[PDB]
């Protein structure tokens, strides 16, 4: 399935994941795309942050949801 | 307005089925319908049905024409390639 990140540049991303995947892996396709390291990646879906242990379908993110993409160092 | 009013009574349906929003907003977008700006308001929506309420909102805004578009979109996408769906859902 697909889901979007926003990365506030003002563009909006288009990924290729599983429910299954988990939140290392959604920053792996991420850093991939517009390299980032993955230990200054904060994914927010909805207002909440992801923790970097669960994955999206314990988060009920289904195909074409959109997560928000922060900084941190 | 009968398009617009159709999209105004069927709504509960649509978002229920629509699952795809990308391959609609992108084709409201090559045909001058959608601004690059709506494109984006409707990405910005957190879950998919949010997304098809969205897209719902700002078609039935613009005006007839434009909704009279938004069914024959729905029309010639959901019946391209229906007679693939035994062979496809056969395999994986």
């Amino acid at each position: 399935m697909q889901i979007f990140v926003k990365t506030l540049t003002g563009k909006t991303i288009t990924l290729e994941v599983e429910p299954s995947d988990t939140i290392e892996n959604v920053k792996a396709k991420i850093q991939d795309k517009e390299g980032i390291p993955p230990d200054q990646q904060r994914l927010i879906f909805a207002g909440k942050q992801l923790e970097d242990g669960r994955t999206l379908s314990d988060y009920n993110i289904q195909k074409e949801s959109t997560l928000h993409l922060v900084l941190r160092l | 307005h009968p398009h617009i009013q159709l999209l105004k009574s069927n709504r509960e349906l649509l978002v229920t089925h629509i699952r795809n929003t990308q391959c609609l907003v992108d084709n409201l977008l090559k045909n001058d319908y959608f601004s690059a700006e709506d494109a984006e308001i409707v990405c910005a929506c957190p879950t998919q049905p949010d997304k098809v309420r969205k897209i719902l909102d700002l078609v039935q805004s613009k005006g007839e024409e434009v909704s009279e578009f938004f069914l024959y979109l729905l029309q010639q996408l959901a019946d391209a390639y229906v007679d693939l769906r035994p062979w496809l859902l056969e395999i994986g």
